[PDB]
RNA sequence: GUUAGUUUUACCCUACUGAUGAACUCGUCGCAAUGGUAAUUCAGCUUAGUACGAGAGGAACCGCUGAUUCAGAUAAUUGGUUUUUGCGGUUGUCCGACCGGGCAGUGCCGCGAAGCUACCAUCUGCUGGAUAAUGGCUGAACGCCUCUAAGUCAGAAUCCAU
RNA sequence: AUGUGCGAAAGGGUCCUGUAAGCAGUAGAGUAGCCUUGUUGUUACGAUCUGCUGAGGGUAAGCCCUCCUUCGCCUAGAUUU
RNA sequence: AAACUGCGAAUGGCUCAUUAAAUCAGUUAUCGUUUAUUUGAUAGUUACAUGGAUAACCGUGGUAAUUCUAGAGCU
RNA sequence: UCAUAAUAACUUCUCGAAUCGCACGGCCUUGCGCCGGCGAUGGUUCAUUCAAAUUUCUGCCCUAUCAACUUUCGACGGCUGGGUAUUGGCCAGCCGUGGUGACAACGGGUAACGGAGGGUUAGGGCUCGACCCCGGAGAAGGAGCCUGAGAAACGGCUACUACA
């Protein structure tokens, strides 16, 4: 046992209830009623049928919204080692005080 | 349903069998790039929160973000999107890619880890990987190193080691050719 | 040989289908004399490419599942019906305009609950006794033989009952 | 014939239709005036659109519930064995 | 080697289906237009050097199937 | 109304070198200072080359049992614009009533790609030309488009029809 959707309007199909539509061009359509099939088969749009649920929510009605941009723009996080030089060369080298800095400049 | 999980900071990946649903139930209806708690995983995944980054279906195709569909659809792929890769200048091709929500029908999963845990996993934040390649430009390694205006940046870059196959002679070394 | 040409009456008696009813106080719960009587046929699977035959060809009993014609009920679902004049759309004219209404024997159109209803929809349709044709048992008349002469066994969509 | 009574209203549930009247709008193809000539300058006309609005209307006449919503009625009159 | 970037792939080769002022031939015009490439000239208005990505690569996957492709880490 | 020059302004607005290789040189205030040669690759405008697209004049077989044709929904011309690399009834509005024909229009046939040329000869002619050179068109039938100086391309892409 299993429910099905109605394709026009959308209501929820309870077994033994209903129809089935199968097209020319092979589609199937599923109703729930008479009032559904009777306005599929007059070329009526569904989204100017006021109680569908395609049209409720197009005009968005019952519906919010949520933000979450600019919280996912803070993920950083830390460094590791390249394969050149392990974790305690590089920090070591960064932090080297200016004296031998100096010292270099006049070396060279 | 395999699980692929891959940790940024580490640089490590790992790849997991599930087969229980009730695990999986919370990551239904889910869309690509949202975030999820990972505590229904397992015990040892309290205080973990993960980021859906991709999947495969069950025939192999990939799922395209900015799509909105459970099911698959054909679109036209120009040149610059995603799951296209053109042989000639200004190709069009026709294809069909699998929809951005999340469904029991995909075959993979694809997630990172975002915030780590009390525990740990014993084969993924458990080892670290090292980095391939150091800096190259010229402005990049004085950053890297935060250097002075005039800090001979020649001195400072790294190189590494290689030997020769069996000719028994000493090691050498190996430099980037500093550009700019 | 060919073409066109008025088809009257039932309220009476009986018969038939149903419906009330006087007398012995008014009621509730029961027995069953007599009258009526109902089911029908086919196909598929298996038995089986078996029995039979040189070959070509080619069956049947049980078992299982469906279908044709008929009969009695029912409306959860699907279809039909619309005076629910229930809600909505629209033409003409009338109430000064808006709102709300009249008329066009139900102005017209879309949907339409309730009720009724269709092998156009769903459900259901029993087994005891006695026998005819025929095939038999013991056994004379006729020292043999024989289903019959006395007695007796099986037995049909038949007959009588449930 | 004092009762889980009967009747008339009301509230809730369930259904059918498909978004009422009224007010407001930097919505609306465009048109006609007046001025200090405007970044919406204002005054007048305008099928239609948007908000209050899955709203409004109908619902037993052979639909359901209510001792816990309200107001009424009642141990007869006549004939016969 | 690989891979990014630049250029070529609009030349050659084949055929005679359509086509009766159409194609085509000789002869004019472009003061009515576009032009890669080649050739010759030609442009006075932090600076001792600016900023973010990506391929190759390592490593982890999906589909019976193709010169199909996914998510993670360097330059 | 050409070349060129001057003035008032304008622009989601350009270009005017943050590129590469050989040589190892010359000055004095000797500072890890200044200057200096030849090439590669780019770059704005004009000229040239390979071109391309349109365009003037004249010239094609048989047929009247094909004699009138063109303008529904441009057929001939005027004007203002739109679009194109540019001219143009190429297209959009408004306004005129025109254009071809017995000197063969229009239509039907072609076992018809055109030409340079082949075969046969007193001279005049008759007939053939798919095919090595020049021009045009096509990649099974139709339409649409991207990149690029150049394509309505098919050993490039999208869709339908027919095969597979």
């Amino acid at each position: 046992m299993r429910t099905y959707e109605d394709t026009f309007s959308g209501q929820r199909i309870y077994p033994g209830k209903g129809k089935l539509y199968v097209r020319g061009d092979s589609k199937i359509f599923r109703f729930q009623n008479g009032k559904s099939e009777s306005l599929f088969l007059q070329r009526k749009n569904p989204r100017r049928i006021a109680w569908t649920v395609l049209y409720r929510r197009q005009h968005r009605k019952g519906i919010s919204e949520e933000v979450a941009k600019k919280r996912t723009r803070r993920t950083i996080k830390s460094q590791r080692a390249i394969v050149g030089a392990s974790l305690e060369v590089i920090k070591e080298r960064r932090s080297m005080r200016p004296e031998a800095r100096n010292a270099a400049r006049l070396a060279a | 349903m395999k699980l692929n999980i891959s940790h940024p900071a580490n640089g490590s990946q790992k790849l997991i069998e599930v087969e229980d649903e009730r695990k999986l139930r919370h990551f239904y209806d889910k869309r690509m790039g949202a975030e999820v708690a990972g505590d229904p995983l397992g015990p040892e995944w309290k205080g973990y929160i993960l980021r859906i980054t991709g999947g495969n279906d069950k025939q192999g195709f990939p799922m395209k973000q900015g799509v909105i569909a459970p099911n698959r659809v054909r679109l036209l792929l120009s040149e610059g999107h995603s799951c296209y890769r053109p042989r000639r200048d200004g190709e069009r091709k026709r294809k069909s890619v699998r929809g951005c929500i999340v469904g029991p029908d995909l075959s993979v999963l694809a997630l990172s880890i975002v915030k780590q845990g009390e525990q740990d996993i014993p084969g993924l934040t458990d080892v670290v990987h090292p980095k391939r390649l150091g800096p190259k430009r010229a402005t990049k390694i004085r950053r890297f190193f935060s250097l002075s205006k005039d800090d001979d940046v020649r001195k400072y870059v790294i190189r590494r080691e290689v030997q020769p196959k069996g000719e028994g002679k000493k090691p050498y070394t190996k430099a980037p050719r500093i550009q700019r």
